[PDB]
């Protein structure tokens, strides 16, 4: 098994495009994922709050929905909460709390769109394991 | 080579050192090679940390324990242990990576070229170990120099700058301290608070004042004795005491140091004002008490009346009350209550955790820093995977602080062991049976039978 | 000599470096291919087929990862010859097969057995009493019992130990969660003997050093010894009279004590054995049939005992679909059991 | 003292390290490539990182037949391909 | 002489039955106070609210045990660290139900145990002998230290101190792997090394002394009886045992000094379980075993288990059911 | 005096000095194996 221009391949909006990642923007999705968000996020649970889930079909369900590259650079930008009805950069780290979260302060926009193709590959090779937390180690 | 075989010294080259008991200058050459590969250590470790530091990860993601050090002194950082400048932490790696070739210069020179023993070239320098008058005034040198360096310590919160307080009023910073605690009933009443939960002797000084003004007191303290151990010999009761040997020497510093590296392992493991948590992590107590915290807020967020919310066990799976009634987190951290620091705080009142401080005034930052804490917790493996034992690889984390303990009680330990063995070989040695009986004078055949 | 069998006897029985013997001739060769045939599993051979996991240097294992793993279950006890009706002379699919596994266990046991016998040959040529091999007979019984009859009392190879640091591991957490193994009081007995031996070593060994008879100048004193010397280097009646005064009791008769330090790691190895032949069969100590009524009946009736089986049925379920992937097990979340928040 | 050539003679011997000096690096070469050519997966059997599934696959390919294990495992292989 | 004079003659007699001394003047009374109220709370002792959720566990054997599942339990949760001697309890009914006994017993054990090894020294200089017999007991004294003071401090509660019960000690040992994965950390596998080679080196030693005991009675009589209590001969023949051994693996494997050998008999047991119990006190600071869990990974990114991650599969089962009703939130932090 | 060169404790040295050279080789090449 190998990790092809298939696999890195994910949906880049809400309207049905996507966008084929490279083996570099793979690397570099996992590194930055790792020094920004799985203090948290590990193995794509939320160890804060286990109800939320990285999962693509969690993410799909979000609004506004977040299961594509603008939905979660938009999501390092500017959080919500699930229904879309809160604000929570003073609590998540995003670029617009780049102040209180120090580690946002260098993710570029490149960087971004590196840690959502993370996000929605990892599940493609994982499956359930993605999001499934200890039950699935 | 005088003494450096085993038929000249009676000493194996595995105990090769133990041929320079009596050997002053060559003996003064091995210590000053030592302090060197000591600076030497703290420079090169310096400079190795910052060249690897990232200044906007927190430290404690970064295997960093004398970035640290540094910053606790004020040094380097800004509000919230912010990196405002390295270049503190670049002159302190630097100078001493360069005063180490200086001693270790002055180390190899007495070690190999100088005079193997002092006493004919010098009588201020030369020394007998049984001399007790000699021994007291080196002793009393070394008093005064420490004395001075607790005081450089004042110096610095005082005169040079502050230190970083972790307590500062509106949020961690560093603050100059003007009022450094004198009254002895505060200073020497930390000595005899109890080393037990809640109490936690000298590991439990909350505040700069006291760490600075007893400091003051340990300066002078020093100094003084210093100048007794100059001007005095020992009394009788303290020369019928004691072995006067330079093993038995080595052996009563071992267990001192023993005792230190204990004192230091469980500072480092509960303390966060002098070890603070922005930049050492959180410490176990902290984090398992953030884990509560994060979940009270949550669960509260979502609408749980936390206050009146019974566990499964009946005690309050949020909030519960201590032996002694105070309002205290639950779950397991009930453990954990006697925990103190800066983000919490504001939720306590006289009773503790306030329940309308909690419904009303946690704020984002508190938030936070309590999630921070909940997953920096100081548990991780020996590889440097953070978690529990059970987590899958991903987050590369052990905290600064379970580093500092477990080597620091390592050490402690083999220190107890050192002492053990150098005190009761230099009690055989004092009385003359250190190399085995005599078989025509052994002292058991000359005793009464037991039965 | 004689004819050649005498020649043959004479050459085997020559004193060099590394002495032969008539034993030579079994130990050598077996004990070489069990230690080569390790080696090379745990650098280049996998256990994906019999086991679905990685186990070797090239696929990416540590030393303490790596193994030689069992078989898979459905090779029952086949003794997995290379020439056998599985791998049919295929050296590939017997490494795939897991016939190293049995490769190491059958070369070791006659191994072992060699090594014994040549304990018995060197005693005999020297002229000395037999008690180092009759010793060796413990680390007999313990290989005997855990790596051949275990697994033969079980369904097959598959439960018997694999050859690897971690794996051996993995043996002792399957036998708590399964066998209950800590409350057995053969297992028991082992520890006994083993700490016990532990502490025998330790203690006379200490004592020598600390009743020792000033035979030279040096404060290193082992130069102070000559093989050959007719005189005790220490000193019984001293080691003697500390003991009985620190502990209350002491040995007087050096011979004595000798013989107890062969007694008691050999004999805990032994009861060890027989407790393993036990759990080759289940045949465990598991329960106690009046705590588990009484904590039926009693909801409030709690002893480490009942919370260490709660323990066990943790491992067995948590642990049991990866471990015995012959089974299928399929364990739907909502039924592994858990307490709460964890 | 049972005759045979000294070890600390053998081994600070000049005419030891000329032999040794290329037998011990030529084993070391031959091991490397041993691996560096592939080969060692070929002969033991073991799966390259590429090779333990299918694109799509799904579960361990576990021997489950004693007797026809061995033609199991050969579809197993195929099916990779 | 005067009364104190006299009286401290007494304590450092050597002509005592048993050495009192000057740690035996604290180590008789700790001793005898831990051992009288261990004996009693493992027989009569009520139900102990270990975990401080008011769940008591049964100890004692009138309390429905036996010697196997019997235990004194350590002090609650609630508690902690906080120092519960009896004098703190309302009465004997709360000291007893927050499990006081446990500390109690361990306190004057450790103090009593500590001074055993001082007196060791102290007896050792009295009758002219080398001082480290009590550096040899260091060993299992500090690994006593660090299951039943060090690890609890590390962990904030004496309720996670070793119970001293058969079964408890157990229930440790198996917490301690879901926690810790001990058996992947390599000063517990120095320990194990330490005491199965402590074992082999014993069973060793003896054997090959027995084996060369010098022929000095006849096939009636015990051999044992060939050796006589402060005779001057060594009674085996070092040089045959050397001889055989030598042989069994080759020359310069096999000590024909005695000091050497008694010396690596004392060294190796020793220092492995220092190692032993210094991994036990580390791991009281949570540096853990090591950590494997999906170290393989395929050319797809699939996890590829080894042996680690089965073990991590039974550490899992022993973590999410100890303690069942004590957890509240999702990690277990100490 | 005059040594042999070629004795059993030669051929026990090479039984297991050669495989461990050349098993060294293997492991070496093996740490630059990425998936
Ligand atoms: C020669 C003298 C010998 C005489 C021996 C007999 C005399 C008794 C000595 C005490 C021995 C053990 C006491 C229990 C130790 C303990 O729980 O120590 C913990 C305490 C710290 O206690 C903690 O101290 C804390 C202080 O933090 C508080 O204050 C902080 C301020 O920033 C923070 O705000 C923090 O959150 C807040 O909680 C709290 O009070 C905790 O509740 C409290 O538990 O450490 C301390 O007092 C430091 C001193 C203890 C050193 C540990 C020694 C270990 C011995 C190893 C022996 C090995 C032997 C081998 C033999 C072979
Ligand atoms: C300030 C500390 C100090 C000092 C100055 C001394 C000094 C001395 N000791 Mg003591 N000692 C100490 C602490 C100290 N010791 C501690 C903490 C212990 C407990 C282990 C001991 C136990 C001890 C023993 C058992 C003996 C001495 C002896 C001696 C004498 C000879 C030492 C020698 O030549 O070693 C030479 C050094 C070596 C052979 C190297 C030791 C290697 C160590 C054990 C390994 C360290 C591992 C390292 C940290 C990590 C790995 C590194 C890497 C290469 C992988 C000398 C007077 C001897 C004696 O009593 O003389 C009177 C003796 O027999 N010491
Ligand atoms: C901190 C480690 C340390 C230090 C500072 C010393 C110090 C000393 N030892 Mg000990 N020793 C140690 C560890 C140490 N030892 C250990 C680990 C062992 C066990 C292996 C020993 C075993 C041992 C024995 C058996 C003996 C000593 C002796 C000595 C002394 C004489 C050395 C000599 O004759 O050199 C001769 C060696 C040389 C000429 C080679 C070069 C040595 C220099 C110092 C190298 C310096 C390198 C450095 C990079 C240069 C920087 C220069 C720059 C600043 C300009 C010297 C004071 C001897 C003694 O007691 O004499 C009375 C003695 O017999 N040692
Ligand atoms: C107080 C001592 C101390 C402490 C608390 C630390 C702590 C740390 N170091 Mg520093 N360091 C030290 C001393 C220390 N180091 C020394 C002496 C050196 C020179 C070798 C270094 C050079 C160094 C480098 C180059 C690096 C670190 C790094 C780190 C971090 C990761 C450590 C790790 O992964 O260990 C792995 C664990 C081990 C290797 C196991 C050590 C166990 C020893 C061998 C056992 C000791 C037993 C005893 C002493 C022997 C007694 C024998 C007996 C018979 C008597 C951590 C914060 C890393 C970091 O993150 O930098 C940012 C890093 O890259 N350190
Ligand atoms: C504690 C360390 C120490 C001690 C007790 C000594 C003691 C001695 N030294 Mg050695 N030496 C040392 C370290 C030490 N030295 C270092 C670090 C070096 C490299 C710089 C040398 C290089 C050296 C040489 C090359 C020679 C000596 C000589 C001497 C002898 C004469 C010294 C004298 O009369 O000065 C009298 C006093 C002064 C000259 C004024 C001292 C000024 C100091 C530097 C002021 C700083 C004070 C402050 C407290 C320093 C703190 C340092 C700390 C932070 C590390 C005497 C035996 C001589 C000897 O062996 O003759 C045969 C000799 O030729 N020393
Ligand atoms: C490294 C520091 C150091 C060292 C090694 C020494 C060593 C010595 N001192 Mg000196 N001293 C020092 C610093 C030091 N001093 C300082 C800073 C001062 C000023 C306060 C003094 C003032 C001083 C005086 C006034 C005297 C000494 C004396 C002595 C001698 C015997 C002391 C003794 O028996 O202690 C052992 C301690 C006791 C016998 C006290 C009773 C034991 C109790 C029960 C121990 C309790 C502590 C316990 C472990 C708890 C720890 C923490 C606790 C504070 C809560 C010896 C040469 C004596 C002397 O001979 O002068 C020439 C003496 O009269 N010193
Ligand atoms: C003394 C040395 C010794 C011993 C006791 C063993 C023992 C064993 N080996 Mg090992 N082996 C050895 C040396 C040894 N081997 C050497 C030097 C090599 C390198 C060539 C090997 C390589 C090796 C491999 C590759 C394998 C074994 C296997 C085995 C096992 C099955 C052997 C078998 O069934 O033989 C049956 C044969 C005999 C018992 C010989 C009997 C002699 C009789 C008395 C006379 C026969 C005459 C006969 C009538 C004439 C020919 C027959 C005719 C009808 C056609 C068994 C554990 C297998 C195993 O481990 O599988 C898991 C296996 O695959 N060995
Ligand atoms: C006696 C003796 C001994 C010991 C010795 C010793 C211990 C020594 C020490 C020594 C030392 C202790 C040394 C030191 C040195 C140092 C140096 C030489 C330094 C230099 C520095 C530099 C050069 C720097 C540079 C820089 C800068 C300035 C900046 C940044 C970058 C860098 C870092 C590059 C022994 C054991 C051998 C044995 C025998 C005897
Ligand atoms: C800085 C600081 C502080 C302060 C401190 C102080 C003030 C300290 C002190 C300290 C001290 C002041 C200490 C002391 C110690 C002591 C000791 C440690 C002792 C010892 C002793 C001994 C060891 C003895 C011995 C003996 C005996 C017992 C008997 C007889 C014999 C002999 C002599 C051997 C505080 C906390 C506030 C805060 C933070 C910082
Ligand atoms: C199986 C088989 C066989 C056989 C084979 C063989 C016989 C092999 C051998 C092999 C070998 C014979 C190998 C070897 C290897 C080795 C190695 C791989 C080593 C390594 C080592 C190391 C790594 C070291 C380490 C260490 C230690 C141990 C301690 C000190 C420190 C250190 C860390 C250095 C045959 C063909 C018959 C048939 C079929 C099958
Ligand atoms: C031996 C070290 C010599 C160098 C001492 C440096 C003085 S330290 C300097 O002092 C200032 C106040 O004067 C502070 O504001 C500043 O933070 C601090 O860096
Ligand atoms: C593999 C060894 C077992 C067989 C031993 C039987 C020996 S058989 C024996 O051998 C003698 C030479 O030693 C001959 O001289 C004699 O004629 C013959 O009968
Ligand atoms: O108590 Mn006894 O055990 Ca040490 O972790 Mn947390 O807490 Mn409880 O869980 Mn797991
Ligand atoms: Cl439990
Ligand atoms: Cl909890
Ligand atoms: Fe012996």
């Amino acid at each position: 098994a190998e990790l092809t221009p298939e696999v890195l391949t994910v949906p880049l909006n809400s309207e049905g495009k996507t966008i084929t990642l490279t083996e570099k923007q793979y690397l570099e999705g996992k590194r930055l994922f790792q020094y920004a968000c799985a203090s948290c996020h590990v193995g794509g649970i939320t160890k804060t709050n286990p109800s939320l889930d990285l999962r693509t079909e969690t993410l799909a369900l979000a609004t506004p929905p977040r299961d594509n590259i603008e939905g979660l650079v938009d999501y390092m930008k500017n959080p919500t909460t699930y229904d879309g009805e809160q604000e929570i950069a003073e609590v998540h780290p995003s670029l617009r709390s780049a102040d209180i979260f120090p580690k946002m302060r260098n993710l570029t926009e490149k960087d971004l769109v590196a840690i959502a193709g993370h996000i929605l590959v990892e599940p493609k090779i994982l499956g359930d394991k993605w999001g499934g937390g200890k039950v699935y180690y | 080579a005088t003494n450096r075989d085993q038929e000249s010294s009676g000493f194996a080259w595995w105990a090769g050192n133990a041929r320079l008991i009596n050997l002053s200058g060559k003996l003064l050459g091995a210590h000053v090679a030592h302090a060197g590969l000591i600076v030497f250590w703290a420079g090169a470790m310096t400079l190795f940390e910052l060249a690897h530091f990232i200044p906007e990860k927190p430290m404690y993601e970064q295997g960093l324990i004398l970035i640290p050090h540094i910053a606790t002194l004020g040094w380097g950082v800004g509000p919230g242990g912010e990196v405002v400048d390295t270049f503190p932490f670049f002159v302190v790696g630097v100078v001493h990576l360069i005063s180490s070739a200086v001693l270790g210069f002055g180390g190899v020179y007495h070690a190999i070229r100088g005079p193997e023993t002092l006493e004919e070239y010098s009588s201020f320098f030369g020394y007998d170990w049984k001399d007790k008058n000699k021994m007291t005034t080196i002793l009393g040198f070394h008093l005064i120099v420490l004395g001075i360096g607790a005081l450089l310590l004042v110096a610095k919160a005082m005169f040079f700058g502050g230190l970083y307080d972790t307590w500062a009023p509106g949020g961690g910073d560093v603050r100059v301290i003007t009022n450094p605690t004198l009254d002895p009933r505060v200073i020497f009443g930390y000595l005899l608070k109890s080393p037990f939960g809640g109490e936690g002797w000298i590991v439990s000084v909350n505040n700069l004042e006291d760490v600075v003004g007893g400091h003051i007191w340990i300066g002078l303290i020093c100094i003084a004795g210093g100048i007794w151990h100059i001007l005095t010999t020992p009394f009788g009761w303290a020369r019928r005491a004691f072995i006067w040997s330079g093993e038995a020497y080595l052996s009563y510093s071992l267990g001192a140091l023993s005792m230190m590296g204990f004192i230091a392992t469980c500072f480092v493991w509960f303390n966060n004002t002098v070890y603070p948590s922005e930049f050492y992590g959180p410490t176990g107590p902290e984090a398992s008490q953030a884990q509560a915290m994060t979940f009270l807020i949550r669960d509260q967020k979502l609408g749980a009346n936390v206050g009146s919310a019974q566990g499964p066990t009946g005690l309050g799976k949020y909030l519960m009350r201590s032996p002694t009634g105070e309002i205290i987190f639950g779950g397991e951290t009930m453990r954990f209550w006697d925990f103190r620091g800066p983000w919490l705080e504001p939720l306590r009142g006289p009773n503790g955790l306030d329940l309308n401080k909690i419904k009303n005034d946690i704020q984002p930052w508190q938030e936070r820093r309590a999630a921070e804490y909940m997953t920096h917790a100081p548990l991780g493996s020996l590889n440097s995977v953070g978690g529990v034992a059970t987590e899958i690889n991903s987050v590369n984390f052990v905290s600064p602080r379970s580093w500092l303990a477990t080597s620091h009680f390592v050490l402690a330990f083999f220190f107890l062991v050192g002492h053990l063995w150098h005190a009761g070989r230099a009690r055989a040695a004092a009385a003359g049976f250190e190399k085995g009986i005599d078989r025509e004078s052994e002292p058991v055949l000359s005793m009464p039978s037991l039965d | 000599e004689r004819g050649w069998f005498d020649i043959l006897d004479d050459w085997l029985k020559r004193d060099r470096f590394v002495f032969v013997g008539w034993s030579g001739i079994l130990l050598f060769p077996c004990a070489y291919l069990a230690l080569g045939g390790w080696l090379t599993g745990t650098t280049f051979v996998t256990s994906w087929y019999t086991h679905g996991l990685a186990s070797s240097y090239l696929e990416g294992c540590n030393f303490l990862t790596v193994a030689v793993s069992t078989p898979a279950n459905s090779m029952g006890h086949s003794l997995l010859l290379l020439w056998g009706p599985e791998a049919q002379g295929d050296f590939t699919r017997w490494c795939q097969l897991g016939g190293l596994w049995t490769f190491i266990a059958l070369h070791g046991a006659f191994g072992l057995i060699g090594f014994m016998l040549r304990q018995f040959e060197i005693a005999r040529l020297v002229g000395v009493r037999p008690y180092n091999a009759i010793a060796f007979s413990a680390p007999i019984a313990v290989f005997v019992s855990v790596f051949l009859i275990y697994p033969l009392g079980q369904s097959s190879w598959f439960f018997a130990p694999s050859f690897g640091v971690a794996a051996i591991f993995r043996f002792l957490l399957f036998f708590q969660g399964f066998h209950n193994w800590t409350l057995n009081p053969f297992h028991m007995m082992g520890v006994a003997g083993v700490l016990g031996g532990a502490l025998l070593c330790a203690i006379h060994g200490a004592t020598v050093e600390n009743t020792l008879f000033q035979d030279g100048e040096g404060a290193s004193t082992f130069r102070a010894f000559n093989p050959t010397q007719a005189e005790e280097t220490y000193s019984m009646v001293t080691a003697n009279r500390f003991w009985s005064q620190i502990f209350g009791i002491a040995f007087s008769n050096k011979r004595w004590l000798h013989f107890f330090m062969l007694f008691v790691p050999v004999t805990g190895l032994w009861m060890s054995a027989i407790g393993v032949v036990g759990l080759a069969l289940n045949l465990r100590s598991y329960d106690f049939i009046s705590q588990e009524i009484r904590a039926a009946e009693d909801p409030e009736f709690e002893t480490f005992y009942t919370k260490n089986l709660l323990l066990n049925e943790g491992i067995r379920a948590w642990m049991a679909p990866q471990d015995q992937p012959h089974e299928n097990f399929v364990f739907p979340e909502e039924v592994l059991p858990r307490g709460n928040a964890l | 003292t049972t005759g045979e050539r000294p070890f600390s003679d053998i081994i600070t011997s000049v005419r030891y390290w000329v032999i040794h000096s290329i037998t011990i690096p030529a084993l070391f070469i031959a091991g490397w490539l041993f691996v560096s050519t592939g080969l060692a997966y070929d002969v033991f059997g073991t799966p390259r990182p590429d090779s333990y599934y299918a694109q799509e696959q799904r579960s361990i390919p576990l021997v489950t037949d004693r007797f026809e294990a061995k033609q199991q495992v050969e579809t197993f292989l195929e099916q990779l391909k | 002489a005067n009364l104190w004079e006299r009286f401290c003659n007494w304590v450092t007699s050597t002509d005592n039955r048993l050495y009192v001394g000057w740690f035996g003047v604290i180590m008789i009374p700790t001793l005898l106070a831990a051992t009288i109220c261990f004996v009693i709370a493992f027989i009569a002792a009520p139900p102990v609210d270990i975990d401080g959720i008011r769940e008591p566990v049964s100890g004692s054997l009138l309390y429905g045990n036996n010697i196997i599942t019997g235990a004194v339990v350590p002090s609650s949760n609630a508690i902690g660290l906080h120092f519960y001697p009896i004098w703190e309890a309302a009465s004997l009914d709360e000291w007893l139900y927050n499990g006081g006994p446990y500390q109690l017993i361990i306190f004057h054990f450790l103090l009593g145990a500590s001074c055993y090894m001082g007196r060791q020294w102290e007896l050792s200089y009295r009758l002219g002998m080398r001082p480290w017999i009590c550096v040899a007991y260091s060993a299992p004294l500090a690994s006593a230290f660090a299951v039943f003071l060090i690890y609890p401090i590390g962990q904030g509660s004496f309720s996670d101190g070793m119970p001293l019960g058969i079964s408890g000690t157990f229930n440790f040992m198996i917490v301690f792997q879901a926690e810790h994965n001990i058996l992947m950390h390599p000063f517990h596998q120095l320990g194990v090394a330490g005491v199965f080679g402590g074992a082999l080196f014993c069973a060793m030693h003896g054997s090959l002394v027995t084996s060369s005991l010098i022929r000095e009675t006849t096939e009636t009589e015990s051999a044992n009886y060939g050796y006589k209590f402060g005779q001057e001969e060594e009674t085996y023949n070092i040089v045959a045992a050397h001889g055989y051994f030598g042989r069994l693996i080759f020359q310069y494997a096999s000590f024909n000094n005695s000091r050497s050998l008694h010396f690596f008999l004392a060294a190796w047991p020793v220092v492995g379980v220092w190692f032993a119990a210094l991994g036990i006190s580390t791991m009281a600071f949570n540096l853990n075993g090591f950590n494997f869990n999906h170290s393989v990974i395929d050319a797809k990114g699939n996890v590829i288990n080894t042996w680690a991650d089965i073990i991590n599969r039974a550490n899992l089962g022993m973590e999410v059911m100890h303690e069942r009703n004590a957890h509240n939130f999702p990690l277990d932090l100490a | 005096v005059s040594y042999p060169i070629f004795t059993v404790r030669w051929v026990a040295v090479h039984t297991l000095a050669v495989p461990t050279i050349f098993f060294l080789g293997a492991i070496a090449a093996m740490q630059f194996i990425q998936r």
